RNA sequence: AGGGGAUCGAAGAUGAUCAGAUACCGUCGUAGUCUUAACCAUAAACUAUGCCGACUAGGGAUCGGGUGGUGUUUUUUUAAUGACCCACUCGGCACCUUACGAGAAAUCAAAGUCUUUGGGUUCUGGGGGGAGUAUGGUCGCAAGGCUGAAACUUAAAGGAAUUG
């Protein structure tokens, strides 16, 4: 089977972590940015290697990838992170406490509307 | 040293308790020990139901079941696989499966 | 050899101990 | 040339923490092996005893050398460090750090009449590492350290002079003993006796005191 | 821990639990130092001014580290009506 | 607890119930069945002095393996016969 | 001590009541009984929400005059409270800890993750416990996000609440930073609202 | 087991170790005198060392 | 049954402290009781105590003040010869400048540092340190 | 000893198996198995863990009793009763989690409160064998039960855990 190893996956998950932008789609391409970003010892490697970069390219642009995240990446969790609607809490018709929950306020010092269940 | 808290199976606050005999075996058990399994079956078998439904008389008739309550000892249900050795830990687990 | 034989070892040799002093009333 | 990792670290090698008792009090983590180096220099160490100890693999056998280190000057400081090893000159080293991340405060005190300058134990003290029980004694002076040699060198370097001790259980698996004579002398400040009734309002703590100069990068 | 000419020997005297008062030791590395900060005129808290409890490693390992500090809190006068001696 | 009695007026259950174990311990109990003067071959003395009959060249136990050089001899004071090691290289020559 | 602004003021019991952590857990747990003030009938227990606000303003008290803010690490390897963590820990100096813990943190200096913080806070003590147990090998104080069935065990300060989810772990977190804010930082006047929605605290999926 | 083994050889080694002569020599100071020079010999002027002193080295390693 | 009363009590402290606990419930009370406590508080090792009149024997709420390592009983209270009594206070104590051993002497209950000088002894009741 | 004697089945017999096979498997079957009136006094008669007292921690089940609930469900009209539900409290066979603590460890809510060694009390052990032997006494119809040595011999025997 072809199970590629750890020295391989490592070197793809370096690159894509500090090469996201350069990095393209294109096996042939990321090919060659390989020879000029990092210094590899053999051609099959940096074959090996840059066809597994690209694996997790075609999977990234498709969703996050488990465990690899970039500034790219970072910026777009950031800004989604921030929604807000006109408030969930609010309260579109008073407050609807039980009772005994009702006596807490009672026996707390305090206005509120309320409700009974 | 001791491998269960429960010794064998469980008596805890009893004495006695009277023997069944192992029903492949015929070796005698205590009732509070020995594995203990219900059987319950078709008369005529899952393959069978076709060409009996279809060559009887009645409506559709309604299957009858067998019920069987089977003790096996202690070996007799390890070989046979009723049962299995777990580790120290598994042991615990009085959960059925 | 097993301990409950053992017993039953020493229990024949008791038996026969008595017999062969009995030989003189 | 040291280079702190810790917080802790930072503060010694710094200067701004100059002794060791101001860990001691707010009882914090020794965990870089040079912060005892720096606090507490001319400090001895000694290998009380090097036994091999032997294990089966998945075909032959397998052993290595078990090194038991003392260490700790004549006075209120000692620890104890247990290192095995694939080598005798490694189990020792390893053994010496690990004696000194383990170094222990020791309340000497007067078996009777304080005249000046501690002798002996505050009060009875004992310690217990599987079976064997280690017990030690205030003494008079001139008593001496009445002990077994291995015990009796774990407490010269601990700094004290007079003691009588009383050991129960397997006395001769030295490891076990020393181990224990060491949880002895360490229950000395765990022991509270009327002297230290009184009470204090807690010192705010040097890691907080110096903060900023405590901080990383 | 006196002597003769009334001085003061031994190394260092010991912290003390604020809930048992029982000695904080030297390695019991479970107990615990709170800070609390104490407010002037609304709100803005004071910096280098606190309240400081001292919990040993025992009564925070049986649990009791929070209900303590609620007693030890509305004593200094922290809290209301949280803590109730009566149980 | 303890599963001894602690009563100020036990005293002779703790006398008496210690009296009986002291007989669970060997050289006590040795030495009130008096058995150096009735068993032991010498009457309880350190030395006793007697008459050679045999040689013996008895084979040691294992792992050993040599001949240990003995006599028989029987000691005046009894007529017992016991058997008693000559020491040294060939000292067995000094002795008939 | 502190004045009396710190009081309820009906805007915050509000909030609560709306993201409804003053409902608890059916078991009581011992070290839990004073938050208790009754049991609802169709067994429901309701926290005494005055003590938890109390609480909170001691927890708040305790996260402030912590000298550098940055290391006063909340924690939370649970969802319903992970971009909750986050939030706080971006208007606090404080740092934060989402998904796994990673045993070796606290303790273990070789680690790329070797926090060494003096206070630790805490969404869940069952499901976090592993930083509980770490923060107590090293002599680190603890606040506690506890229901009414939490573990007890080397949390100190803990605030009561309900962490079964929705808008709970979100508004005590929320209301943790407006509160830390409020003191020795730059807020001011404790009595009017705030610009931040307190629906920023909420989890996602979406 | 068996007691009657052989005393042929009763001191076969004694009998057939070639007797050689003692070798004289003068005489070691008796009383104070020897103590004296087992103070000054064993740590006053140190000899043979190892990290550990020596007592009765035979011609050492070289 | 119960055997001793005293002992009984002196135990119930003992694992009152050992749990961090500051309070104690004693049932049931006795004069010995009593008289033992004060020889305690008096040296400052429990808090107040306070008796609880039930028509039967009492009962005793202690407060416990940290510092106390062990209260113990002696049993059976042994005969304590005057120069007996520093051979106990070598055995059970400490050391030899704190704890107390509290006796039981014809002039009354008390420690022996005080029998010491009131040149008294008697029976041995317990330790307190 | 009398009764009884289906069943199973020591002894025994046979059939195979095996090198042998006095066995394991199959067949036959005595005694026995059941009972009455007498004996016997022993089992890993086990929780291999004395009893009485006190104290130290969390949790849900369950058996028996009681208390509280303008709870539920039963008729013909919802009252009694019944069963059931929830809370509580005694006293039970147990179980789960934890360890403050304990242990050589396995493990233990006791096997915890023990060198900080004393609540009351009964019993037993003192290296392995020789040996539960010999001798004496005693109880039993017998089998045997209880009681119970020594000479001599020996450097180990033994527990729990570990890795092969
Ligand atoms: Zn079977």
């Amino acid at each position: 089977g072809r199970v590629r190893t750890k020295t391989v996956k490592r070197a793809s998950k370096a690159l894509i972590e500090r090469y996201y932008p350069k990095l393209t789609l294109d096996f042939q391409t990321n090919k060659r940015l390989c020879d000029e970003i990092a210094t590899i010892q053999s051609k099959r490697l940096r074959n090996k290697i840059a066809g597994y970069t690209t694996h997790l390219m075609k999977r990234i642009q498709k969703g996050p990838v488990r465990g690899i995240s970039f500034k790219l990446q970072e910026e777009e969790r950031e800004r989604k992170d921030q929604y807000v609607p006109e408030v969930s809490a609010r309260s579109n018709g008073v407050l609807n406490v039980d009772n005994q929950t009702s006596d807490l306020v009672k026996s707390l010092g305090l206005k509120l509307p309320l409700s009974v269940i | 040293p001791k491998k269960r808290a429960s010794n064998g199976r469980n008596k805890k606050g009893r004495g006695h308790v009277k023997p069944v005999r192992c029903v492949n075996c015929s070796k005698s058990i205590p009732k509070d020990k020995a594995i203990k399994r219900m059987a319950i079956r078709n008369i005529v078998e899952a393959a069978a139901v076709r060409d009996l439904s279809e060559a009887s008389v009645y409506p559709e008739y309604a299957l009858p079941k067998t019920y069987n309550k089977l003790h096996y000892c202690v070996s007799c249900a390890i070989h046979a696989r009723i049962v299995r050795v777990r580790s120290r830990e598994d042991r615990k687990n009085r959960a059925p499966p | 050899m097993r301990a409950k034989w053992r017993k039953k070892r020493t229990r024949r040799l008791k038996r026969k101990r008595r017999k062969v002093r009995a030989r003189s009333k | 040339g040291w280079v702190p990792v810790t917080k802790l670290g930072r503060l010694v090698k710094a200067g701004k923490i100059t002794t060791i008792e101001e860990i001691f009090l707010h009882s914090l983590p020794v965990k870089e092996f040079q912060i005892i180096d720096t606090l507490l220099p001319g400090l001895q160490d000694e290998v009380m005893n090097i036994k091999p100890v032997q294990k089966q693999t998945r075909a032959g056998q397998r052993t290595r050398f078990k090194a038991v280190v003392v260490v700790g000057d004549s006075n209120g400081h000692v620890g104890l460090g247990i290192k095995t090893a694939k080598e005798v000159a490694g189990a020792i080293r390893a053994g010496i750090i690990i004696a000194k991340l383990s170094v222990i405060p020791i309340r000497r005190g007067y078996w009777g009449t304080n005249l000046g300058q501690p002798h002996s134990l505050a009060t009875k003290t004992t310690g217990k590492c599987g079976s064997v029980t280690v017990r030690l004694i205030p003494a008079p002076r001139g008593s001496g350290i009445v002990a077994s040699p291995a015990v009796k060198k774990l407490l010269q370097l601990a700094g004290v002079e007079d003691v009588y001790t009383q050991s129960n259980g397997k006395t001769r698996t030295l490891e076990n003993t020393l181990k224990a004579a060491f949880v002895a002398i360490g229950n000395t400040y765990g022991f509270l006796t009327p002297n230290l009734w009184a009470e204090q309002p807690l010192p705010v703590s040097p890691l907080d005191i110096y903060s900023d100069e405590a901080s990383a990068q | 821990m006196e002597n003769d000419k009334g001085q003061l020997v031994e190394l260092y005297v010991p912290r003390k639990c604020s809930a048992t008062n029982r000695i904080i030791k030297a390695d019991d590395h479970a107990s615990v130092q709170i800070n609390v900060a104490k407010v002037d005129e609304e709100g803005r808290a004071i910096p280098g001014e606190y309240v400081t409890y001292a919990l040993s490693g025992y009564v925070r390992s049986r649990g009791e580290s929070d209900d303590s500090l609620n007693r030890l809190a509305q004593n200094d006068g922290l809290l209301k009506n949280v803590w109730s001696y009566s149980r | 607890g303890k599963g001894k009695p602690r009563g100020l007026n036990s005293a002779r259950k703790l006398r008496v119930h210690r009296r009986n174990n002291r007989w669970a311990e060997n050289n006590y109990k040795k030495r009130l069945l008096g058995t150096a003067f009735k068993s032991s071959p010498f009457g309880g003395s350190s030395h006793a002095k007697g008459i050679v009959l045999e040689k013996l060249g008895i084979e040691s136990k294992q792992p050993n393996s040599a001949i240990r050089k003995c006599v028989r001899v029987q000691l005046i004071k009894n007529g017992k016969k016991v058997t008693a090691f000559v020491p040294n290289d060939g000292c067995l020559n000094f002795v008939d | 001590s502190l004045p009396a602004t710190f009081d309820l003021t009906p805007e915050d019991a509000q909030l609560l009541l709306a993201a409804n952590t003053h409902l608890g857990a059916r078991n009581v747990q011992v070290h839990q009984e004073p938050y208790v003030f009754n049991a609802r009938p169709d067994g429901v227990h309701v926290i005494n929400v005055g003590k938890t606000w109390e609480k909170l303003v001691l927890a708040a008290r305790i996260i402030a005059a912590i000298p550098n803010p940055e290391d006063v690490v909340a924690i939370s390897s649970r969802t319903f409270g992970q971009r909750a963590v986050l939030k706080f820990a971006a208007h606090t100096g404080a740092t934060p800890i989402a998904g796994r813990f990673t045993p070796g943190s606290f303790t273990n200096y070789i680690t790329r993750s070797f926090k060494e913080p003096r206070l630790v806070i805490v969404t869940d003590p069952r499901s976090d416990a592993q930083a509980i147990k770490e923060a107590s090998y090293v002599n680190i104080p603890v606040i506690a996000l506890t229901d009414l069935d939490s573990p007890s065990e080397f949390v100190d300060v803990a605030i009561p609440c309900n962490n079964r989810g929705k808008h709970s772990i979100g508004l005590i977190w929320y209301l943790l930073a407006r509160e830390v804010l409020r003191l020795r930082g730059a807020l001011v006047d404790r009595t009017q609202p705030w610009s931040i929605m307190p629906d920023l605290y909420f989890y996602r999926d979406p | 087991a068996k007691v009657h083994g052989s005393l042929a050889r009763a001191g076969k080694v004694k009998s057939q170790t070639p007797k050689v002569e003692k070798t004289e020599k003068p005489k070691k100071p008796k009383g104070r005198a020897y103590k004296r020079l087992l103070y000054t010999r064993r740590f006053v002027n140190v000899t043979l060392v190892n990290g550990k002193r020596r007592m009765n080295p035979g011609p050492s390693v070289q | 049954t119960r055997s001793s009363v005293l002992a009984d009590a002196l135990n119930a402290i003992n694992n009152a402290e050992k749990t961090g606990k500051r309070q104690v419930l004693i049932r049931p009370s006795s004069k010995v009781i009593i008289k033992f406590l004060q020889v305690m508080q008096k040296h400052g090792y429990i808090g107040e105590f306070e008796y609880i009149d039930d028509h039967r024997s009492g009962k005793i709420v202690v407060q416990l003040n940290g510092r106390l390592n062990k209260c113990g009983v002696i049993s059976p209270r042994f005969n304590v010869k005057i120069g007996d009594i520093e051979k106990w206070t070598a055995n059970l104590l400490p050391a030899r400048q704190f704890g107390y051993v509290i006796l039981t002497t014809s002039a009354g209950i008390m420690d022996h540092e005080e029998a010491r000088r009131k040149h008294v002894s008697g029976k041995i009741l317990g330790f307190v340190y």
